[PDB]
RNA sequence: UUAAGGAACUCGGCAAAAUGACCCCGUAACUUCGGGAGAAGGGGUGCUCUUUAGGGUUAACGCCCAGAAGAGCCGCAGUGA
RNA sequence: CCUAAUCAGAAAGCCACGGCUAACUACGUGCCAGCAGCCGCGGUAAUACGUAGGUGGCAAGCGUUAUCCGGAAUUAUUGGG
RNA sequence: GGAGAGUUUGAUCCUGGCUCAGGAUGAACGCUGGCGGCGUGCCUAAUACAUGCAAGUCGAGCGAACGGACGAGAAGCUUGCUUCUCUGAUGUUAGCGGCGGACGGGUGAGUAACACGUGGAUAACCUACCUAUAAGACUGGGAUAACUUCGGGAAACCGUAGCUAAUACCGGAUAAUAUUUUGAACCGCAUGGUUCAAAAGUGAAAGACGGUCUUGCUGUCACUUAUAGAUGGAUCCGCGCUGCAUUAGCUAGUUGGUAAGGUAACGGCUUACCAAGGCAACGAUGCAUAGCCGACCUGAGAGGGUGAUCGGCCACACUGGAACUGAGACACGGUCCAGACUCCUACGGGAGGCAGCAGUAGGGAAUCUUCCGCAAUGGGCGAAAGCCUGACGGAGCAACGCCGCGUG
C-alpha cells in the first residue's frame, strides 16, 4: 500500500559482526514529566543489511520493514556519511 | 512373609507413604503374616499434610502381599508389592480412598468398609 | 447439563469420518506425486494434475482454504 | 450483521432512545460506530426526533437491515422515500 | 545358588554380596582458593546396510587411524564372559 | 396523578460545653470510680470524672472506629537547606 | 482560587517532630427513627453447593406417526350407532438436515508485557451473515436415522437383520484477474507491486413455496462462482505505563545466517548445518505486589491516592492438557484424556461441574427476593404470524448514600 512515508530514523552503528546485519544506535532526547527539561537516552535497533555493505562507525538511517526475523525488523535505506579515522 | 522390620507402602489418605512392622499381632510370638493379619506399625516417612505424622504408631491390616494366598479351590494369586492400610479397631479405616487393589479373603475377617472402596475385590 | 448439542456431537462425528477420508486420500495422493518426481516416465502428469484437481475437489469444504492450497500447487506444479 | 438500532439512555422511567448504527454482535447499551439522529417518545406526542439524513443514507447504501421501529420513523421523516427512489430506481 | 523380608544377627554390617571400564550431562557445604571432586546423582555402549567428516603415509594406487548421521535386525540381557 | 371529606390528633433525636472550639451552673466523687485526639484533669468547693438543669451545634439523622488527600513549604520543579 | 491552633523552657526567638479542626467511603458498629424521587448492595474463601429457570428455532427443505372437522354406501335396529371404506381442512411433535450454541451474561485467580492507552503501518493477513454488481443455475447415481425385528446391558446406553427421503452425500460436464509458465508496458517504501496477452486447473439445490397456467412462462426466498463495499478479527512498530541494587551479570534455540517444513500470514514458530553473537547502570536479570484505561476522591495548582458501580481492552470457566465441528473456538452451560472432589451401582461399571439469575452453607466486622412479565429496546430462527430470552423492562429488602417536604 502507498500511504506510509516509513519512519525514517537517523543513527550510527555499533557492529557489523553478524551476517547481513548491523546494529544501529539511533538516539534522541526527551523530556521528563515532573520537570520541564530534556535528556538523551539511546536504543539499539537491529537491522537487515543486504550483504554487510556499510561499516562500523558509519552514519546511516533506516526504515520500518515487516518482521523479518526474531528481534530484527528494520532495513538499511541510505548511508549518509562514511569515513575512517576521525 | 511379612514380619518384623518390614517396610511397606500404603493405600489410603493418610499423609503417609511407608511404614515399619514392629509386631504382627497373634498367638504367642508369631513371626509372620499374610493377607488379613492385623499388625502394629509405625511411620518412617510422610507426604505433607494429612492426619498422621512421623514418629507415630498405629495398627494396620495387610493387603497386596507379594507371596499371595492359596484359595481352597486350588487357585493362587500373586501381586508385586506389599502394602497395608491404617485402622482404628472399628475395623474401619481412617482414610477416604483406597488405591492399589485388594485381596478378597479379608471378607472372612468381616472387613467391608474398605471392600466398599477398593478397585477391586480380587 | 446436556440439552441440544448432542445433535452437533453426532454431526461432528459424521463430518469427522468424512473429512478425514477426504484429507488423507489427498495426502496419499500427494505422497504418490512427490514420489513420482524421482521417476522418468509420465506417470507424473496424470498423478500431479489429478492431485491438483483433488486439492480443489476437497478445499471448498474443509479449512485449508485457498492460500495454502495455492502454496501446495505453487511448489508441486513446479517440481514436475 | 449491521443494524441501525436503539440505545436507551434515560434513568428509571423517562427513557430517551438514541438512533445509532452498529453491528448486531455488540450489546445494545454498549459500543457503537457513529450516532445519528435521536428520539424522545414523550414530552411531546408525537415524539421529538432529529436525524442526520445526509450521511444516514451512507450506511444503508453499503449495508443495513434497519429495524421496523426505526423504519417507521424514517418513514415519518421520509428519508426512505429517497432510499428506494434510488434502489428500486434501477 | 536361594523366592518373601532386608542388619532384626551382632561387642561391632567382621565376612559375603552391590558399585566397578570408556564417553556425555552435571557436581553442594567449606576452603589455607590449590581443592573438596571420579562428589553426588543420571544416561549410552551389540552386529548389518547406507551416507558423510576426516588426519598420517604415498607419484598415485592402497595401508593405517577413529569419529558423526540415518535406517534397519535380534535377544530378557549389547564395557553380554 | 387528580378530585372531595376527616382529625394538630399518629411523626424527634444525637453529641458536646477548660483551650484548641460555638457553647455554664448545682450535686455526688475525692490520685478512688473514671475521661483522653493533644496539653493534661482527679488526694473533700473538679466549669475537663459520673448525675441534673440549661445552653451551642446538628439534623432523620448523628458520634466512634479503619482507610485516602488536605493543613504538610514535614521530599520543598511552582516550593527547602 | 489558597486562613492556623496548641505543644520542649524559670521566660525568649528558631530548627524540628506529634496531635486537632475540613472533605470523602461499594463501609461496619452504637443510639435513634416519618415519608417520597434517584442511585447502589460478597471489597473476605477463584471455598463447596441442594432445588428451580438461564439457547433454541425452521413442517413454506425432508421421511414418518398422532389426529379428527366435513362428505358418504350398506347396518346390529339401539335410526345414530358407527365396521370398513374412509374425503381430508386446521394442528402437533419424536427424527434427519440447515443457522445459531464462540454473541449476550459473570468474575478478576493469573499476567510486569505491544497485556493496556495513544499515534502508526500491512509491496507480510483473514473475514460467515448483510449490501451492490456480473455470470451461472446441466447430467447421473449409492446409502441411513426415525420406523419394523433380534441381542447384550442393573442402569447408563450400545450393537444385530431389513427399509425410506431430502436444500443430505458422492461422480461427470461447463465456468474468467483465482495456481503454474511465457512476454510488453507502467510503478514504487527495499523484498516487490498494477494491467494486458497465451498452455494446464476446481462448482452449483434438476430446490421449496405462489400467480398466470400453455403447468410453459415468470415472481419471492434459497444455492454456487467471482469482484467490491462495509463490519469483526490478527500481527508488527515508536512512545507512556511499580518497588527494592541488602538483586549485577543473564541467555544456547539464546543471537545471526542457509535450506526445508509449518501456519490466513511474516517470523527460530519448528527441525538439520555454518557461526558467536545478543542484552545491561539510559538499570538486563531475578525477586515480591497487581488486571489495565476512560474515570472517581482530594487539592486553588502543580500534584497525591484508588481502579466500586457505568462503558472500552484483556485473561479465565473445578485444576491441567489436546484436538475435532466450524467463517470464527482450541469452545462459560460441547467432546476426549489425566487428576482432586461429590454421587449412583446388581460392583461389570457409570454420572456431574452456578466466578449465569435467585437461593443455601462457609469464612467474615459486613453486603438482599428460591418475584411478575416478555408490553418496550436488543438478540437468535423464520416467509411471516409467532416462539425462546433470569439480557432487559420492573416490583420487593437495607437510612447505604444524594436530593426534597414535614412532624403544624
Ligand atoms: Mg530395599
Ligand atoms: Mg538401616
Amino acid at each position: 500500500s502507498e500511504r506510509n512515508d516509513r519512519k525514517v530514523y537517523v543513527g550510527k552503528v555499533v557492529s557489523d559482526k553478524m551476517d547481513k546485519t548491523i546494529t544501529v544506535l539511533v538516539e534522541t532526547y526527551k523530556t521528563h514529566k515532573l520537570y520541564g527539561k530534556r535528556v538523551k537516552y539511546s536504543k539499539k535497533y537491529k537491522t537487515h543489511d543486504e550483504n554487510n555493505s556499510a561499516k562500523l562507525g558509519d552514519i546511516v538511517k533506516i526504515q520500518e520493514t515487516r518482521p523479518l526475523s526474531a528481534t530484527k525488523r528494520f532495513r538499511l535505506v541510505e548511508i549518509v556519511e562514511e569515513s575512517v579515522i576521525i | 512373609m511379612i514380619q518384623q522390620e518390614t517396610r511397606l507402602k500404603v493405600a489410603d489418605n493418610s499423609g503417609a507413604r511407608e511404614v515399619l512392622t514392629i509386631k504382627v499381632l497373634g498367638g504367642s510370638g508369631r513371626k509372620t503374616a499374610n493377607i488379613g493379619d492385623v499388625i502394629v506399625c509405625t511411620v518412617k516417612n510422610a507426604t505433607p499434610g494429612g492426619v498422621v505424622k512421623k514418629g507415630d504408631v498405629v495398627k494396620a491390616v495387610i493387603v497386596r502381599t507379594k507371596s499371595g494366598v492359596r484359595r481352597n479351590d486350588g487357585s493362587y494369586i500373586k501381586f508385586d508389592e506389599n502394602a497395608c492400610v491404617i485402622i482404628r479397631d472399628d475395623k474401619g479405616p481412617r482414610g477416604t480412598r483406597i488405591f492399589g487393589p485388594v485381596a478378597r479373603e479379608l471378607r472372612e475377617g468381616n472387613f467391608m468398609k474398605i471392600v466398599s472402596l477398593a478397585p477391586e475385590v480380587l | 447439563n446436556i440439552k441440544s448439542a448432542i445433535k452437533r456431537v453426532k454431526t461432528t462425528e459424521k463430518a469427522e469420518a468424512r473429512n478425514i477420508s477426504q484429507k488423507s486420500a489427498m495426502r496419499t495422493a500427494v505422497k504418490n506425486a512427490k514420489t513420482a518426481v524421482s521417476n522418468n516416465a509420465d506417470n507424473k502428469n496424470e498423478l500431479v494434475s489429478l492431485a491438483v484437481k483433488l486439492v480443489d475437489k476437497a478445499a471448498q469444504s474443509n479449512l485449508i482454504h485457498s492460500n495454502k492450497a495455492d502454496r501446495i500447487k505453487s511448489q508441486l506444479m513446479t517440481a514436475n | 450483521a449491521v443494524k441501525i438500532r436503539l440505545t436507551r439512555l434515560g434513568s428509571k422511567r423517562n427513557p430517551f432512545y438514541r438512533i445509532v448504527v452498529a453491528d448486531a454482535r455488540s450489546p445494545r447499551d454498549g459500543r457503537i460506530i457513529e450516532q445519528i439522529g435521536t428520539y424522545n417518545p414523550t414530552s411531546a406526542n408525537a415524539p421529538e426526533i432529529k436525524v442526520d439524513e445526509a450521511l444516514a443514507l451512507k450506511w444503508l447504501n453499503d449495508g443495513a437491515k434497519p429495524t421496523d421501529t426505526v423504519h417507521n420513523i424514517l418513514s415519518k421523516e421520509g428519508i426512505m422515500k429517497k432510499f428506494d427512489e434510488q434502489k428500486k430506481a434501477k
